[PDB]
């Protein structure tokens, strides 16, 4: 029943600088608190425990501290192996994690890539339609996409899907997909895609015509 | 396993060692005293690290010691493998110092190699510190071996501990209402009462001449076998000349039973070894002095053993043995 | 040599009870306590309960009603059973070991492997696979894609001109799209490869023993 | 007359497991009064 509040949930951290996360407690939990790493396809690996005892072997980038019930930890010298999940673990009564720490590394903005396809008509002979639109190789994550259909703005049948930090060069992409009933999108002629990012005051539109 | 013949002639060399000593009932355990100090000599180098290996009975230059190791991943693997019926766990327990500068080769290997679990200790809170030294210990031995540490020093750097803990079901178990107190001939003047167990069955014993001793294979439900060596009059020291891992192998290859009445007596048997200076008269010195080479396992500053300490505790009764072993170097 | 192995991964339908395994070695059971937790998509880990070394169990107070840990010491098995899964408790489950958290207090270490659940009523399904070119009117690179759309269960594997095309893909995460799976790979190319170089997107859908190649025709 | 085997003097012994053959443990037994 004890309730932990871990904050920030997400955390875009500059290679070589230094993160820090908080665990805030419903009540005094004594200083049993553990610190986890969680990387994709592993198992969650003890950090540090009873507040701010290292594992052997843990590399002294990582500490923490706290009391009653405040906790942090941090990491120093960010290298880009300590990207994970971080979850803090009250084990005094009973045991609850935090909600986690996403890490990130920071990099340099980029304007996203922004290209547009009309259905294919393999597609269209099962009666339906999906538009789709891939914007590659942006950053920050944080974008927003438009569909337009004849000037009108459609939010239904949009399905929106987001790649992990990119290996090869940090950034994010992101592909929208708007389904429709063949007979829904041989009735209009304009479709487009409009992308809103930092790096522009200006949305990035990509379209095409159906009749063209 | 490629070092087994080496484990048993460790075993007859501890032993032999152990029996020069006025007379009382010995017991210990030969693979975790051996396990735990085949793991430390990968700390070391050197004399320090030869003389370890060698005190264990083997030639390093006809098994490598990459192979020597490689014997012992195997083994333990072995051991702790799944099984139904005979219970048998053993483990490696390395616990260190906040701030000890580890080299992590050596973190690396005791962790492949001897499968070794590692804690962070704060030897300064003694109190916490036994606590969780003895707390891996009595949880390995489910129960067995209770408050192993009773004094470390608060400046300690270190501790490396084994535990084996065995527990099996005779194959063919003895009636307790056919237990009764016989004579014990402690000497040949002397008796003393004892609850003996007894049964009139089909025993796999043999006499060899060798050995100058009757042979009993007392198996277990599992993969176990207890072998009980019963000396003829005044051959006692003869039979501890003449133990050999090849004379060993031969009774356990031979399966054939005959009737008879046997009595074998309950035990319960607890004892505590300061092993040093033995293990010192098998070769094994550098690692105690103040030139001893375990830069392995930390260079920040020189580091020694001072103390090896061995528990090792037994019951035997009419339903079969449990028994527990631990080694503790620091 | 401790150990903490956990049963195949399951698919469980909707409203039904769900089965996993841990089976431990290289310590006792009589000695140690084994948790659970589960890692749902996008969600934290969260503490499901644990069976202590003497056979008690505590369960998380909003699974009370639905958590059910036993074990068997000889065998060394501890037994994770939930009931009346709903689509919402498709979640990674593991079984986790009692570690030494001083004061007689203990963490958790010693994960298993995981067993993945998916919770759903869906068939196994092929998928469509939809050629993305660009439209007929339309520089340096020219970026093409591929629709895999309706398939089940998951994975699906995508490679371009069979993994020549390294560099330039991105495949994206799929979605539930009508109880059923749906992702999209993007390919980009210099615009001088393409189309006077064949493109062709490679699906492998190994549940339903499927694989379709699509060459990327221009509109 | 099936022998009677006493072990009822002092007696050495070893534990082996089977699989490995090693010698888990090994005692004598010169006074069970312990």
């Amino acid at each position: 029943d004890i309730q932990v509040t871990q904050t920030p949930s997400s955390l875009s951290a500059s290679l070589g600088g230094k993160v820090t996360i908080t665990c805030k407690t419903s009540q005094d939990i004594n200083k049993f608190i553990a610190w986890y790493q969680h990387k994709p396809g592993k198992g969650p690996r003890l950090l540090i425990h009873y507040t701010s005892t290292l594992q052997p072997g843990i590399p002294s980038r990582f500490s923490g501290s706290g009391s009653g019930r405040d906790y942090s930890f941090s990491i120093s010298n960010l290298e880009p192996e300590d990207i994970a999940t971080y979850y803090c673990l009250q084990y005094d009564n009973l045991y609850t994690f935090g909600g986690g720490t996403k890490l990130e590394i920071k990099r340099a903005d980029a304007a996203p890539t922004v290209s547009i396809f009309p259905p294919s008509s393999e597609q269209l002979t099962s009666g339906g339609a999906s538009v789709v639109c891939f914007l590659n190789n942006f950053y920050p994550k944080d974008i927003n996409v438009k569909w337009k259909i004849d000037g009108s703005e459609r939010q239904n049948g949009v399905l929106n899907s987001w790649t992990d930090q990119d290996s090869k060069d940090s950034t994010y992409s992101m592909s929208s997909t708007l389904t429709l009933t063949k007979d829904e999108y041989e009735r209009h002629n304009s479709y487009t895609c409009e992308a809103t990012h930092k790096t522009s005051t200006s949305p990035i539109v990509k379209s095409f015509n159906r009749n063209e | 396993n490629k070092i087994t013949p080496n484990l048993a002639e460790f075993a007859f060399s501890l032993y032999r060692q152990l029996a020069h000593q006025n007379s009382t009932n010995i017991f210990f355990s030969p693979v975790s005293i051996a396990t735990a100090f085949a793991m430390l000599s990968l700390g070391t180098k050197a004399d320090t690290h030869d003389e370890i290996l060698e005190g264990l009975n083997f030639n390093l230059t006809e098994i490598p010691e990459a192979q020597i190791h490689e014997g012992f991943q195997e083994l333990l693997r072995t051991l702790n493998q799944p099984d139904s019926q005979l219970q048998l766990t053993t483990g490696n327990g390395l616990f260190l110092s906040e701030g000890l500068k580890l080299v992590d080769k050596f973190l690396e290997d005791v962790k492949k190699l001897y499968h070794s679990e590692a804690f962070t200790v704060n030897f300064g809170d003694t109190e916490e510190a036994k606590k969780q030294i003895n707390d891996y210990v009595e949880k390995g031995t489910q129960g067995k071996i209770v408050d192993l540490v009773k004094e470390l020093d608060r400046d300690t750097v270190f501790a490396l501990v084994n535990y084996i803990f065995f527990k099996g079901k005779w194959e063919r178990p003895f009636e307790v209402k056919d237990t009764e107190e016989e004579d014990f001939h402690v000497d040949q003047v002397t008796t003393v009462k004892v609850p003996m167990m007894k049964r009139l069955g089909m025993f796999n014993i043999q006499h060899c001449k060798k050995l100058s001793s009757w042979v009993l294979l007392m198996k277990y439900l599992g993969n176990a076998t207890a072998i009980f060596f019963l000396p003829d009059e005044g051959k006692l020291q003869h039979l501890e000349n003449e133990l050999t891992h090849d004379i060993i192998t031969k009774f356990l290859e031979n399966e054939d039973r005959r009737s008879a009445s046997l009595h074998l007596p309950k035990l319960s048997i607890t004892g505590t070894y300061d092993l040093k200076s033995v293990l010192g008269q098998l070769g094994i010195t550098k690692v105690f002095s103040n030139g001893a080479d375990l830069s392995g396992v930390t260079e920040e500053a020189p580091l020694k053993l001072s103390k090896a300490v061995h528990k090792a505790v037994l019951t035997i009764d009419e339903k079969g043995t449990e028994a527990a072993g631990a080694m503790f170097l620091e | 040599d401790v150990q903490l192995k956990q049963s195949g991964s399951s698919l469980v339908q909707p409203s039904q009870s769900l089965s996993v395994t841990c089976t431990v070695s290289g310590f006792s059971l009589t000695s140690y306590g084994v948790h659970w937790v589960r890692q749902s998509p996008g969600k934290g880990l969260e503490w499901l309960g644990v069976i202590w070394s003497g056979g008690g169990t505590d369960y998380n107070a909003a699974f009370i009603s639905r958590l059910s840990i036993t074990k068997d010491n000889s065998k060394s098995q501890v037994f994770f059973k939930m009931n009346s899964l709903q689509a919402r408790d498709t979640a990674i489950y593991y079984c986790a070991r009692d570690f030494y958290g001083n004061y007689g207090r203990y963490t958790m270490n010693y994960w298993g492997q995981g067993t993945s659940v998916t919770v759903s009523s869906a068939k196994t399904t092929p998928p469509s696979v939809y050629p993305l070119a660009p439209g007929s009117a339309a520089n340096s690179m020219v970026t093409l894609g591929c629709l895999v759309k309706g398939y089940f269960p998951e994975p699906v594997t995508v490679t371009w001109n069979s993994g020549s095309l390294s560099s330039g893909v991105h495949t994206f995460p799929a979605v539930l799209q009508s109880d059923l799976y749906t992702l999209s790979s993007s390919v980009t190319v210099p615009s001088s490869t393409w189309p006077s170089e064949t493109v062709t997107c490679n699906v492998a859908h190994p549940a339903s023993s499927t694989k379709v190649d699509k060459k990327i025709v221009p509109r």
